[PDB]
RNA sequence: UACUCGAGUGGCGAACGGGUGAGUAACACGUGGGUGAUCUGCCCUGCACUUUGGGAUAAGCCUGGGAAACUGGGUCUAAUACCGAAUACACCCUGCUGGUCGCAUGGCCUGGUAGGGGAAAGCUUUUGCGGUGUGGGAUGGGCCCGCGGCCUAUCAGCUUGUUGGUGGGGUGAUGGCCUACCAAGGCGACGACGGGUAGCCGGCCUGAGAGGGUGACCGGCCACACUGGGACUGAGAUACGGCCCAGACUCC
């Protein structure tokens, strides 16, 4: 940090990855539940949810947190998941 | 973003360019795209010389000129036919053509006898 | 760098008169030294590099620059001999010589060098200058009147011209044609030799 | 002056991929063969025609072919390690 | 006052350009292909837009901790900073289904249909600049492959994610890349595994040529930034003048 605008990225550096650590940690935790209630067994909750997780992978991708083909990878996983069980 | 450019080449003392299209992150003696053409200011009329149709073609694509590069091109009616302002004007002021060997050793023998 | 020892010593040492009209190599044809008159046993490598001494002695180039000539001539697609004297012909020096400006190589060279010349209207002074075809060789004014090229233009009855050199005015106008071939370049000695050594 | 909304992507011809010619010496895997190319490639000095050999690992998903079964095959992306190849047709059997 | 502008918030740049040749015998490099296995800011050109709401904070002012580096608390303010929602139906998934080309997975017809969903931002009146989704170019890349270029068996066996298959994970992308299970395979005298040395080339020097030596300048790639690990931001990171940790050294 020898440079002025180099300091000044260094605090918004900062900042940045502390949002998207959020917003990831967010959907971990809404594809967790997802895995579940899917590995539990009940279509009803895994349908409901499953379009709430889709729509916040969808949503994540749309701020730049992550990749649209990861975003699509992720819903496909998922969508398979659930009409498969 | 892919532009037009100029290379230095010759000597120390004069500078000898070559119109050039690169890619901005390339270095001014890099690797090149196409040779469009060749900027010799080191001449009384600063011979200028460019191919029209690979020109219009990177142009239509969205190359954008540097200022040398865009001045030449006004120079030369290429940027001229690309917009549609005045038209294709030639402002080039071609190379004086310089007398013949033959012509002058001709003229000598008459002056001489 | 030019040579500026004597010049009738060379001449001396190789056996052929090379200005020409001296009385020095007349009264002492053998070679310089005490021991010239030693008799001397016979050599290719002394052949052919006494050989190259008259030509480059007679026309004034050194040997790094006429090697380069050398080298020219033969990557030229004529005859390697050939191309080199009609190269070392279309020297500056050697073209005002031989139009009769010069009554001597020596003073082609230093008349050239003090830029008494000008070809197609450019102050050239080096000697080494090759001339073109087609090329129109003047003098300028303030050399024009001067006494010794005065002299030297005015009494001009010496050694004919050749073809391709012609001298047309008053004011002494030099033009050429053509470069030489082998019948006009007629100066002494010969070229194989040249050739071969170089090949060695 | 109102254009299209969408353009059409450009042809280009599909490119052309490598074929090969060979022989099973293991059909000893799952779904996997293994093939010997031929070839004759000059010394680069000496000029004497010389053959080589090279084995190769494909893929055939039904098993169809034995040992020792004149084969053909053509590139294919990566399907594992060290599998770069499939197997298209048995050319002769034996 | 806002002509103008220190410090500050916010954009873009900082990954280019410049340096060195330590390492690396390797798809690193050269050449020729593939991608139906892929990404690409700014630039160009079409289409559709750019609606509505909300909380906070830097800077400032007051105060504390510290030798310093720096840093804690209160109060306060703005946005093209941040965060909700509406629309998009060109996009992304899931289901059903047609045609067509194949090089098998498969691709292409913005195929058709049903269900769920995915954004935006304003400033300036002066040659006026921007914002979002999407179709297409150009550019810059990624990954895979054939062939080519050192010495040494007084280095003969090597390998257990190692070789392959299935399900999951991951990535921009395929793939033991990772993981669980199953099979026991895979590479080797056309020199595996070792040891020594070395950046590679266009080229340069020599030679009649073949060949031998070499990689100074200039140019293209590759690797690295005191040593050794690691990730973040970002279109893009060996991140030389960035961050974190552990070391050796220099200084307060």
């Amino acid at each position: 940090a020898n440079i002025k605008s180099q300091i000044k990225r260094i605090r918004t550096n900062e900042r940045r990855r502390l949002r998207n650590q959020s917003v990831k940690s967010s959907l971990r935790t809404a594809i967790r539940g997802f895995r579940e209630a899917v590995d539990a067994g009940d279509k009803d909750k895994a349908s409901e949810l499953l379009h709430a997780t889709s729509r916040k992978l969808d949503k994540a991708a749309s701020k730049g947190v992550i990749h649209p083909n990861q975003a699509a990878n992720k819903k496909s996983a998922l969508a398979l998941a659930l009409n498969k069980l | 973003a892919v532009k037009i450019k100029l290379t230095r080449l010759g000597k120390i003392r004069n500078p000898q360019y070559r119109i050039i299209v690169a890619d901005a992150r390339t270095r001014r003696d890099g690797r090149a795209i196409e040779v469009i053409g060749r900027y010799h200011p080191k001449e009384e009329p600063s011979l200028i010389q460019i191919d029209s149709e690979r020109a219009q073609y990177w142009l239509g694509v969205g190359a954008q000129p540097t200022e040398p590069v865009l001045a030449l091109l006004k120079i030369t009616g290429d940027w001229q036919k690309f917009k549609g302002l005045p038209g294709a004007e030639g402002t080039l002021k071609v190379k004086e053509p310089k007398p013949s060997k033959l012509d002058l050793f001709n003229a000598a023998l008459a002056e001489a006898e | 760098a030019r040579y500026t020892g004597p010049a009738t010593r060379k001449s001396r040492r190789l056996g052929v008169d090379l200005v020409g009209g001296d009385q020095s190599f007349e009264k002492r044809p053998y070679p310089p030294g005490q021991h010239g008159r030693a008799r001397i046993k016979e050599s290719e490598y002394r052949q052919q590099l006494q050989e190259k001494q008259k030509a480059r002695f007679s026309y004034g180039v050194m040997e790094k620059q006429f090697r380069r000539y050398y080298e020219e001539a033969n990557r030229q697609p004529g005859k390697t001999g050939d191309n080199l004297l009609r190269i070392l012909e279309s020297r500056l020096d050697n073209v005002v010589y031989r139009a009769g400006l010069a009554r001597t190589r020596r003073m082609a060279r230093q008349l050239v060098s003090h830029g008494h010349f000008l070809v197609n209207g450019v102050k050239v002074d080096i000697p080494s200058y090759r001339v073109s075809q087609y090329d129109i060789i003047d003098v300028k004014e303030k050399s024009l009147n001067t006494l010794p090229f005065q002299i030297a233009r005015e009494t001009a009855g010496e050694r004919p011209i050749p073809s391709w050199l012609q001298v047309v005015g008053e004011r002494q106008r030099i033009l050429v044609h053509q470069l030489p071939e082998r019948a006009q370049i007629d100066v002494p000695l010969t070229e194989q030799l040249i050739v071969e050594l170089y090949s060695k | 002056q109102k254009g299209p909304k969408y353009t059409p992507a450009a042809e280009k011809p599909r490119g052309r991929r490598k074929t090969a010619i060979g022989y099973v010496v293991s059909d000893k895997m799952q779904k996997t063969i293994v093939v010997e190319l031929e070839d004759r490639k000059s010394h680069p000095l000496y000029g004497k025609i010389i053959r080589t050999t090279k084995k190769v690992k494909a893929h055939d998903e039904n098993g169809e072919a034995g040992i020792g079964d004149r084969v053909s095959l053509m590139e294919t992306r990566p399907l594992s390690a060290t599998k770069r190849w499939r197997l298209v047709e048995i050319l002769e059997k034996a």
